[PDB]
Formats: C-alpha cells, structure tokens, sequence
C-alpha cells in the first residue's frame, strides 16, 4: 500500500484584521486512506461550533475536506488545526499563520 | 459557456474500522457535490438545494435502489481483487466516471478504477479498451473486454447520456454554476531576509475557482522561481489563491478570470 | 435457468396466492412481470440486489419478498379478477448495466374467478379421416376436438402406438368461445394430425389425442353434485382401418 | 415515453421480413429484441446501443439513434419463425419500456393447391389444401364453430397444407359450412 | 470576396457510391476547371467550362461528369466511385480561358478515398505525453508530445489548444503520416506532433494543454455491419495540465 | 509533349535555390510557376513568355524559349519557403501541361545545437513509452525503425516565435518491454555528443 | 514562296435583327476562308476542305469551346464600349489578328479593333502598347497596358505561334495556295483602251498602261481584282485615247514572277 | 457612325459569248454594317436559283460577298443585280454591261 499524509492549510475567509469578524478555515487534502480526524483549536482548546464539509473525492484518488468556524481574531488568541491520520504517529497541530 | 463537468465517485473499504462506511458514493457538478449515498444511510440524497428542488422523490427512490445494487457489486469486486493479490486486512477500491462539456463545444468522457488509492484500470472510450496497470488488472481487463455490448454501452453512456444529464443539471443550478464573481486582487511587497524582497500577488472572493495568475518582468515572462498558492475554498462559495516571486526591474502581476484580464504593476 | 411455479392456478376472488421463482445463475437482480393482451410487459415489483426491493409500474394488490440471492416470491394478497394474467419472473446479472439481458421463467397462468362453479374439464373426441380425402390426396387427416372446458388452461398432444408425434400436426393457437356473448363462456379447441393414407389404413396403428387440463386442486372445496373438476387428462382414441 | 411496433405482420416462407420499432424516450441506454413463441417465455435476441447493423445467423438488428428507430430483419423465413417479437428500450434511468409486441405470421409456399371440404365422423367439416392467400371467416352464430387457419407441416414428405375445422350441434352440413368465407371456385365437395 | 470555395474537404467512399463535389467562385470569373492531383504526377484536367453555358472533357474525364450550374458554380460528379478515383480534387477558376497570361485561382482541395469496404476505417487514438524533467532542467524548455495512432484513411486535422484557445507558435506536426505497417497497402496511420513552451509556462499549474484530432469518417447514411463502433466523423482529444513540482 | 522538374531539393536557411523546369511542346504560350504548401491550394507565383529574367520580391523567374527551360530562383531562403513548386506550360492550343512539382526542403540554421534524447512522461491512458530526439543540428538524418513494433517519425522543425528559437526533433515510441530511449534511435547516425539523461 | 498570311476576324453586333447572329468569327489563309463560327450554330467548322481533311475532330471541339468563351467576352466588351460612348441602337465591334510570312522570310504581325467599322485600338508589338483613337479607347488602353504580361503574351503569339500555325496550314493547303494559274490577257476598245485579264491565281496582279514607254499615272483607270467564282480572278485597267496625236500604248501585266506586254498596233 | 455604301460590280465568270453557258456574278463590297439584301435580275425578274458566298471580312473593317447564278447569255435577255442597304434610300440596280 501507498499511504499519503494529509496536507493541512489554515487561513481566513477574508484578509484578517484584529477585532473584525471573520471565518477560520482548515483545508485538509491529498490524504489516503479516508479515515481522518480534524479539530479546530483556540488557545489549545477544541472549538465546539465547527462546520465541516463531507469527505470529498479527488481525481488522483485522494480525499479532502474543509473545516471552519466563525471567529474574531485578536493579537492574544492563537488558533490552530489539529489532524490525525493513520500516517501520523501523533496528532499534528498546525498553527494559523495570522494571514501573514 | 465555460468548461463544466459531471462525475460520480465510489469508494469501497473492506473490513472498515468503526465510523468508516463500507461504501460511499458522491456525485459532483464542477466543484459542487450534488448527491450522496453510503452503506449506513442506504439512501441517495441531494447535496445541493437546486438538485432537491428540481428532482422528484421517484428519482431519489430509483437511484437509491440502483446504489444498493452498486454497493453490493463493489463489495464482491473488492473481495475478488484481494483474492487476486493474496491480500488480507483493509483495502480500498475506487471508481470515477464522468464527462466534460468544453467551452468550445467538444466533450470528454472518462471511467477509471483504483485499488489502494492507485491507478488500476483506465477505460478508453475512443478505442473501447481497458488499460491495465499489472497482471491482476490484466485479468480483469480480459473479462470486461469479452463483453463487446457492454463496451458499446459505456461509450454511449459517456458520450451522450452523461453529457445530457450534465446539461440538465447545469440548467437546474445555473444561478450558482454559471455566475461570475470577479477576484479582488492585491500586491504586497516586503523586505524579508536582508536584501531579499518578496512580492505576493493575492486574489480572493472569486468564482468559478479557475483562475490564472503569473508574474512578468518588463512585460515579458519571468525566468525565476514563481511560488503558487493552491486555489482554496473560502467557505462562502468563493475561492482564493496567490503567486509570489523574489524581486531582484519592472514587475507586474497578471490575472485572468472568466474572460477578464487584470494587470497590477508594482510601484 | 429461471424456475417458476405454478404453471397454472385457479383462484377464487379474495383468495391468497404466492408465486415461487428461483434462479441458479448467481444473478443479482430479479423481476416480476405480468403479460396481458394488447400491451407491453408491465413490471410489478423488482429487486435490484439481495436485500432490497421496490415497486414497479403496477404494484397495487401485490407484494414481494427477496428471500435470498436466489429466490423472489410474488404474493397476491386478496386475489381480484383484474389479476387474471400471465406472470413472468425474470433475472439479470445486475441492473443498471445497460446491455445485460433478462432471462425469463416459463410463466404462470393465473385465472381469478368469483366462484369455481363454472370450471369444467374438456370433452375430447377424435374424428377419423374421410375416405374421400384418402382417394383424392393419398393423405389422411385426423381431427381432435376438446370442447366445453373452462378456464382456458389446456395443452393438447398426439400419440400413435404409444409414442408422441409433432410432425404433421397443427393445433389452434387460441381456443374459441362456445358462447361468445357470455362473460364466462366455455372454450373449444381443435387440432389436426395428417398422416399418409397407407399409414392410416394399417389396423396396427393406434391413434390417441390427449388434452391435459389444469383446474382445481385438492385443497379447493367442492360442494356441487357433478365430479370435482380437478386437473386431469381426457383422451379419445382411434384405430387404423 | 412511448415505444411502437406493428401489432401484426405477415410474410411468405422463404422471403424476408423487417419488423420496425420506434421509440420516444427521455434518454437511451440500449434497445433489445426478444422472441416469444406462443405460450412460452421470451428469449433474448439482440441488443443495439450504437448505430449499425449486427447479424446473428438469419436474424439481424439495426439501430439509428438519431431517428430513434430499430428494425429486426429475418431473412429466409421459416415456419418456425412464427412468434411474437418484443422490442424494449432502456431509458435514462435504466428502466425498460416494452413495446406491445409484433405477432409475425408466415404463409407457407403451397406448391399444388387442392382446395376441398371433407366430412369426418366419430360430425366435423375439414376445409383443407387451399392456397395461402385464402382467408377463413368467423361463424354466423353460436352452435356452429369455425376455427382459424392452421398450417400443417409433414416432414418426411416435405409437404405443408392449410386447414380449418368447422362443426355444429345444430341442419348443419359441410356443404354450407364455410359459406361465410371466400372459397376457391374449384373447391372439391364430395 | 471569398475566392474559390469547394466542398467537402474530406470524404470516404465505398466502391460504387455516388458523390458530388461543389465549387463556387465569387470573383465573377468566366472559366472554371476540375483537376485531380496524385503522387508523382502533374495536375490532370478532368473537365472544364470555358464560359457559362458550356463544358467539355479534359484529359481524364472517364468516371466523372460536371454541371456548370451558373456563372459561379461548377460541380463535379462521381457517379460510381472507384478506388482509382482516390485522389485530391481541386476546383480552379480564371477570368477567361485561352487568353494567354491569366493565372488560375484554386480552391482548398477535396480529398477522396474510395474503399472496397469500410471494414478498415478507424478513428485515431490520441494520447498526450508530458515533458521530460531532464529536458526542463537542461534547456529551460518543455516539449509535450501528442500521438494520433491507428487511424485510416489519412483524413485527420490535429491542433493544440492552450487554455482553451488554439495555438500554432511552438508547434510542429509531422507533414506526412507514418504507415504503422509500411508493407501493407491498407496500413493504418500514425501522426506525431510537438508543442514546446518555456519551462516557466509549463510550471504554472493552472495552464491547460489539449491535443485535438478531427477525424473525417463515416456518416449516418453509410452502412455499418462490424462489431466495433461505427467510425463516424468525430473529434478525439487528450489533455495535460502544467506541473509545479 | 513533356515537362520535367526535379522531385525534391534541399537547401539551407538563408541561402539561394534554383528550381529548374524543362519542357518539350509543339508550341508555347507561356510558362507559369505556382507555390503549393502541403495540404493547401496552389497559388500563382510568376509568368514568363519572352526570354529573360523577371524579379518579384525574393523570387525571380527566368525563361529561355529556345532551350525550353525556365528556373524559379529563391533568394534568402526562409522556413516558410518549404513547399512544393509546380511548373506549368501553356501549349499551342492554350492547354496547360503541369510538371510533377518540386518539393523544397529547407534546413534551419541551428545556432546552438544541444542534441539530446529525452524520455517523456508516460500517460496513464496509453501503454506507449515515448522518446524525443531533439535540438540536433540540421545535418543529422533520422532513420526509420528496424523493429516492426517501434515507430519513429521524421525530423520536424518547430519555431518558438517569441524567443526566435528553432529546433529539430523526431519522436520514437513503442509498447514493447525492452524499449528504452537509450536505444530508440540506434538505427540513426546521431551526434557523438548526444545527451542521454540517466534513467529511473 | 510567295507572301502568305493568316488572320482571324471577329464581329459583334449589339442589337441584331431577327435571326442575324450577334457574333461571327472567320479565319483566312490568304484570300481563302478556313474556319467559321457564329452565335447561332455555336460550332467552329472548316471552310476549306484541306483544313477539314487535316485537323481531327478533337481540334474542332477544343476551339469550339474557346470560341464560345470568346463570344461571351466580345459581348461584354461591346456592352462596355456602347455604354461609354453613350450610344443607343445597334453598334458593331470588330477584331482582326494575324501574321504574314514574306517572300524574303521576314514576318509581320498585327492586332487591332474597330467600333462601328472604324479603327478603335491598334497594337504595337514593338513598343508593347495600344494606340487609342479617342477617350473611350484611351480608357481601355490604360486597363490593357496595366497588364504587362498580356502584352508580352501577344507579342510572342504574333511573332512565333501565328507564324508556326501559318506554315502548318500552308502545307495542308499547298496544292491550292502554292499553285499558279497565269492570266489570260487581252485588249479591246470601248473611246478608251481596256486591258483585261482573267483566269489567274493567286489574286495579286499588277496591270498598267504605258504611253510611249512612259508610265501614265493619274490617267489610268484601275479596275478591282474580282473573284470569278471558280477559284480564279479577273481584273482590268483602262486608258483614254488622245484623238489629236498618235501614241504607242502598251498594257503591262505582272503576275507571280512573270511580266507580259501587249502592244496596241 | 460612318456608314459605308456598297460597291456593286456585275460581270460574267468568263468572257461572255451568246449561247454559251456561263455564270453571272454580282460582287458587293466595301459596305458597313453587314446587313445587306442582294438579288440578281433576269429582264427585271428576280432569278430564283441564286447562290452566294459567306459574308467575308476586309482589312479596312468593311464586308464583301459574291452572288452568282449559272446562265447562258442571249442577245435579248437583260441581266441586273439589285442591292439594298441602310446607306441606300431605295434599292440600287446595276445592269450587266457586256
Ligand atoms: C442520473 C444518474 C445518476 C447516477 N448516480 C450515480 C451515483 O450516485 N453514483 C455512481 O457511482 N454512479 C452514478 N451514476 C452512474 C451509473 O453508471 C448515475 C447515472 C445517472 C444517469
Ligand atoms: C489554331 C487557332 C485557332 C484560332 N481560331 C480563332 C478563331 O476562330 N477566331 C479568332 O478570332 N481567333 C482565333 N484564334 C486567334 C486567337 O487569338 C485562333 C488561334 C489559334 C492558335
Ligand atoms: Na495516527
Ligand atoms: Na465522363
């Protein structure tokens, strides 16, 4: 078997500005096989109100999905996307780069 | 119109762990899911409101029955593949069928299978044959190629039926699928590592996702490394992307979207 | 490869009934059709795969059970005369593959009647060739008549000297109605067997017409004075001259 | 959606017959022909989904997708080709739509016609040995029964003949039995 | 101001089939001509029309006839096509004839192939092959290859499409097709084409490349009796996307 | 009556070519030259009827009635001059006699040759392996395949107009298992310095 | 040989009477018609038996096609002329082309046109130009001279082709064209002396009267050379007598290299 | 339009002699345009069996033709040629002058 670890991209819906309402996206793609766990984190803790698309199919036989939540960025808060997959020994925590 | 496509995927998993359906099937028009079915619900459902509002319940009922048959066929085909390979444990089987209606009026059609995420069998509707990747796929190719009528049925389905269904769904969802949201585009400059200036050309808010971005020097094409960002969904039905270069004398970002060209000259 | 039962059945209005169908071809899809004069086959119910079933075009008054991959039963809940028809079970390897054809069972003739009081077996008679035919054509035609039977559930055949024949035989495709103005007319059916004149002139040649009739079974009740019109074989014979 | 084929066709033994089938469907996934002899099950004959003509022995099947039309062609017709022929189209949802079937009747090639009406006894009248162009009419009333034409086929003599039977419980004699039909002039009445 | 317009560009025929070639000129010329061109020999006149209302035979009139329908139109008729009539047919016109110095003006040509039976007519199989990474690093250029193989007769038009528009710069398609089996007279053909772009153009992942082959083949009226699909006039294509990594 | 011209001529980009046409006719009412690009209509180039040389751009046409001879002269050859050139003579009855045509082949001037054989990427839709011999000098000739299951096309000249860059190339392909780019063009005489990148 | 010539004529009529052809073309070798074509028959046909006997049917078929083309062209050209003259009614258009092979071997060549029987355009094959007689002709001259290749074509046809065809027909008709029938010449009185010649071929003949061995010029009446009907010709010349003084008159006839003198006693 | 009137000459094929068969010629030339009507007269009556050459073309663009008929001259019979043309307001008769 060839297993492919997920690409993980974290980015806001609109260009980020502190104090302005926005949405935080985590796009997880290119993985195989399909079992995946994704959470969005604020300051290390799981966010509860998280929308996500269904598992989606690429022409190259890998999979993708989108997780997102409404948020208002601040200089103090730290957001991340946490992903587990059979290719990873431990869950991977990918930090939002603050639209830099 | 622009280029549009209709495609259906199937995913079969043997001995799935808790929470993974044994069989899933999803349909797409362009980048939008339109239908879904899996071995847990055992029901085919719309994934877009313009499919639901335009297709009677008899439709969903009929293809629920067909998908139950296709699930069972997928289960047995996966079992025979594992026997061919002498494989135990969990493995995956996938199918993709579909067609494209090009801007110029030409069409394409495709039908392909994969085993454990890798190309397994590829149908060529223009020659009515299957391309096999190895001896096991070759054994399946010989069986499928011995049914001449089924090869003719497949060619007909890809070339005529799939296209007609696509034009039907294109009209159902025309307010979504045929709209145009032009990109908002900006250029940022920044000194990074001492003496190294980075130029980022960033676009967001655009639909359809197809977008062309490039950097040009003095009005001619770059020869240096251009970094491309993926075309990413923003969550609101629009997309975003970027391209960047390292400035070394007159640089401009060039964007094309839905027949409109844009130029952003760096000061 | 599709085995369907019963071949014939008489039912009274309101009676229940199950038709059996099994296929041993490892097919996944099975179908139940009815065939009525003047129209194309109409699907009653189908089963695209083991474990699922759905209605076809005319589901009312019927139900089905896909008992397993091989078998697909058709149930008549409370039989109505509108369900008098010929039923066909069919199967195919899958469904929704385009070019796969159907394989059909042999058919089941069902007649639903308000009561059984008009059911009769046929009277069978054999008529010997005329001597005028023998001298004019050097050929001899035998004629069999099955008459007065109801419903139209008969099969006629010919036997000479113990063995059955097919050549030189033609049987009417459909019976005629002895009382064409009656909704419950009884039926008559004719068949000819032509042989060489010298063959008929040999007294060692024994000829017999046989009509198999499909009527009532033993579970059916019979209160009338005449003999119960059960499934039976009526025959008439003629010796060579 | 609809599918149309002629109710009945009649052709002469040894000749050729073409059975048409037209269809108006939302979508198309193939056209099937089945043969169904009287009292038996239909059996698969042919499938076409792309344009052309496929031959299988004496039978060939043709499809034009643009005209929405197929035909079944039988050449060198034999008596045993007498049957119903059913056309069915698989639609956009893979459902079959069935035509009501074409009954095909084969007229034998009568070499030496010898029309005659014979009386048998054991009380029936046999009209036989007339040429295939002669048609038999129904009875004038009840208590007198006249069957349809029927082609007999003797193998060891390579001889076929038409016949019809008439009988009555009522007066009735073979002289006036078939008087309701257009009988050949030279018909023999013993 | 279209010059000389003749149709059709391509046609496959069965032995014994009829065919009319059309020709019109909008130059108000008086004289029209029908020629056939064959390998290894000069153009040969079939029939000509010195003026409206008159026609006469050329050097090779047998198997053909013509009609000068009006001043503009001069049609060529093959009543019963023969394999020897496989050729490229050219209509031409001139202001007058027998006039000395006036030149001919030619139509685009009509390529006819006449076959005993349509059993060996095949559309092309089209495949596209992406550039070698070693080429990209050695030359900073990227050559894509398109292969159209197994087609017969040689009635094809190959084109390259970049981001949905046809391109000609950087393209070279073989001028003559290859016979896949040179010994057999009815051999099927192969054709190759290249499109070469800069490495930076190939390395943009949103650039789309398509190789398209128009095949001219059978139509509705042609009878088909083979098991394979009817080889109708059709477009066969194959595609590639640019590659970043 | 006959008219004759060479079947084919090959010259180098930038140079000069003279295409000859000789004719034997009872009478003479003029000699025409036509240009015909492959797959296209002939178009009129020139007419001569008296003796001498007539200029028209980079092309001039010469005629000697007494010798029954004409030539078409092409100066400063460009790749677009690749075409067939048809000579035709109008005879005593004003009927044209056509020569069989001369195919003119033009060798490009390759400024910086870099001969190489590259393995292209397999297509998931085809069983063929494809090799490209490219960037060789115009003196190199590409031989046809000696193996019946290997196909090699003739050399082709492509022009990258934006960069004013021309290159020769030939394509070889096969679905045989023992087919490798290292040996695809073994039957041709290829430059000693041809670059064969390492496989795998 | 003697001088010989070949020439082709065309006549176009813009509004001809009923049955009269709108187009006629006749060829001649010397004074002999050799070919004819008109818009009624639409066929090119021989007019001399030595042409018929020597040119196969494919020749008459070819030039029949060409003449149908030339007929239409002539109609177009006459239509344009009468439009530019702004003329109503019926008008005529004429062409003459041909060549001569002279005794000494030199050649001449000519081509010209007429409108209503008057010179319209005359080709000069040495300066390669057209002489125009008026401004309608001048407009046509500009158009024709813009086509230098066509001028070169006509020079070559006049100097080379026409002469080659002439030699070919001359051979075809040699028994007719190259024979000599010398004249029968007599003198009678009518008061003037009439010198009469007949039965001669070719038609070219020189007759004159001499007075006391000197050639009177403006005193001689010259008859026309006239066809007799049988292929030979006749002619005459007369001179008026002076009744006041005697003179020795003599008739002088020159024909095909032979000189004859008839002294009147 | 300069129209040119026909020149008309009448004469026998051979020097005439009474009672000897001959041909009476009428040669009409130099006229333009080409339409012309010619009759030969015997005693003022139009001769029936009269032949004529095809219309012929001269260098100077005018036309000519020869009309003729076989005859035997006598001392009493007078012969003539009658010609009509657009240039002539009435037919012009030229008698045969022996
Ligand atoms: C209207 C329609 C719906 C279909 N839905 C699915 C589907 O949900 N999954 C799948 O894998 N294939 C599908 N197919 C292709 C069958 O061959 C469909 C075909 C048609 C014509
Ligand atoms: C053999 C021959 C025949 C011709 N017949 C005619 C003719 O009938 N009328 C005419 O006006 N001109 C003619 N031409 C001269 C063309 O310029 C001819 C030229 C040639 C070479
Ligand atoms: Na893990
Ligand atoms: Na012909």
């Amino acid at each position: 078997m060839i297993q492919r670890t997920p690409k993980i991209q974290v980015y806001s819906r609109h260009p980020a500005e502190n104090g302005k309402s926005n949405f935080l996206n985590c796009y997880v793609s290119g993985f195989h096989p399909s079992d995946i766990e994704v959470d969005l984190l604020k300051n290390g803790e799981r966010i509860e109100k998280v929308e996500h698309s269904d598992l989606s199919f690429s022409k190259d036989w890998s999979f993708y999905l989108l997780y997102y939540t409404e948020f208002t960025p601040t200089e103090k808060d730290e957001y991340a996307c946490r992903v587990n997959h059979v290719t990873l020994s431990q869950p991977k925590i990918v930090k939002w780069d603050r639209d830099m | 119109m622009r280029t549009h496509s209709l495609r259906y995927f199937r995913l079969g998993v043997s001995d799935p762990i808790h929470g993974v359906p044994e069989f899933i099937s999803v349909g797409y028009v362009d980048s939008h899911p339109i239908t879904t079915y899996d071995s847990v619900t055992r029901q085919k459902e719309p994934r877009a409101p313009w499919m639901a509002e335009n297709l009677a319940p008899d439709h969903w009922e009929r293809y629920t029955q067909l998908l139950r048959g296709w699930q069972q066929m997928f289960k047995v085909e996966l079992k025979r593949l594992q026997r061919h390979y002498n494989h135990s444990g969990s493995h995956t089987y996938q199918r993709m069928i579909g067609c494209e209606l090009l801007e110029d009026g030409s069409t394409t059609g495709f039908l392909q299978y994969a085993y454990d995420g890798q190309d397994f069998l590829i149908f060529n509707k223009d020659t009515l044959s299957w391309l096999a990747v190895d001896n096991v796929a070759h054994t399946i190719k010989q069986a499928w190629e011995a049914n001449q009528h089924e090869l003719l049925y497949q060619k007909n389905w890809l070339e005529e039926e799939c296209i007609a269904w696509l034009k039907r769904f294109l009209e159902y969802g025309k307010d979504t699928l045929q709209r145009t949201e032009p990109p908002l585009v900006r250029v940022n400059r920044k000194e990074t590592f001492p003496g190294v200036t980075a130029l980022f050309c960033k676009a967001h808010g655009f639909y359809p996702p197809e977008i062309y971005m490039t950097w040009m020097k003095n009005g001619e094409e770059i020869v240096q490394e251009i970094d491309y960002g993926d075309i990413l969904p923003s969550g609101d039905g629009t997309y975003q992307a970027w391209a960047s270069i390292e400035l070394d004398n007159l640089y401009s970002c060039h964007v094309e979207h839905s027949g409109v060209h844009m130029v952003l000259q760096v000061p | 490869g599709v085995t369907q039962t019963p071949k014939f059945q008489v039912l009274k209005t309101g009676q229940s009934m199950t038709l059996q169908c099994a296929q041993d071809m490892n097919h996944n899809s099975m179908y139940w059709y009815r065939q009525d004069p003047g129209m194309g086959l109409r699907l009653i119910y189908y089963s695209a795969s083991e474990g699922t079933t759905d209605k076809g075009e005319v589901p009312n008054g019927y139900n089905v059970s896909r008992l397993n991959k091989r078998e697909f039963s058709l149930r008549l809940e409370s039989a109505a005369p509108s369900q008098t028809s010929v039923y066909f079970c069919a199967s195919s390897v899958w469904t929704g593959e385009g070019s796969g054809e159907l394989f059909f069972g042999e058919g089941s003739r069902l007649t639903v009647l308000e009561d059984l009081k008009n059911v009769f077996p046929p009277e069978v008679a054999v008529f010997e060739p005329s001597e005028a035919e023998i001298s004019h054509t050097q050929k001899a035609t035998l004629v069999c008549l099955a008459t007065g039977f109801y419903p139209d559930h008969v099969e006629l055949s010919w036997w000479v000297n113990g063995k059955e024949v097919h050549s030189g035989v033609c049987t009417d495709p459909q019976p005629l109605k002895e009382q064409p103005a009656l909704n419950d007319s009884r039926y008559a059916l004719s068949s000819r067997l032509r042989v060489s004149a010298t063959f008929w002139q040999n007294p060692r040649n024994h000829f017999r017409c046989q009509v198999q009739f499909y009527g009532l079974s033993e579970n059916d009740e019979w209160t009338q004075d005449r003999a119960k019109p059960v499934t039976q074989i009526v025959s008439a014979e003629a010796w060579g001259r | 959606q609809n599918i149309d084929q002629p109710t009945e066709m009649t052709a002469t033994e040894g000749a050729i017959v073409q059975i048409n089938c037209t269809y108006q469907t939302s979508g198309f996934n193939g056209l099937f022909w089945y043969q169904q002899h009287a009292g038996e099950a239909p059996t698969f004959l042919s499938y076409n989904v792309l344009d052309g003509l496929e031959e299988k022995g004496r039978f060939s099947s043709f499809l034009s997708r643009s005209k929405g039309y197929s035909y079944l062609l039988l050449k060198e017709l034999q008596m045993k080709d007498s049957a119903s022929y059913l056309c069915a189209v698989k639609d956009s949802n893979y459902q079959l739509i069935w035509g009501a079937g074409t009954k095909l009747i084969i007229k034998p090639d009568i070499q030496n016609p010898d029309p005659a009406v014979y009386q048998l006894r054991d009380s029936v009248c046999l009209f036989t040995d007339f040429d295939s162009q002669t048609n038999v009419s129904q009875s004038k009333d009840s208590d007198v029964y006249i069957t349809d034409k029927c082609v007999l086929d003797m193998r060891s003599m390579d001889f076929k003949s038409n016949s019809a039977v008439a009988w009555s419980n009522k007066d009735f004699a073979c002289a006036n039995a078939f008087n309701n039909s257009i009988i050949p002039e030279d018909t023999f009445f013993p």
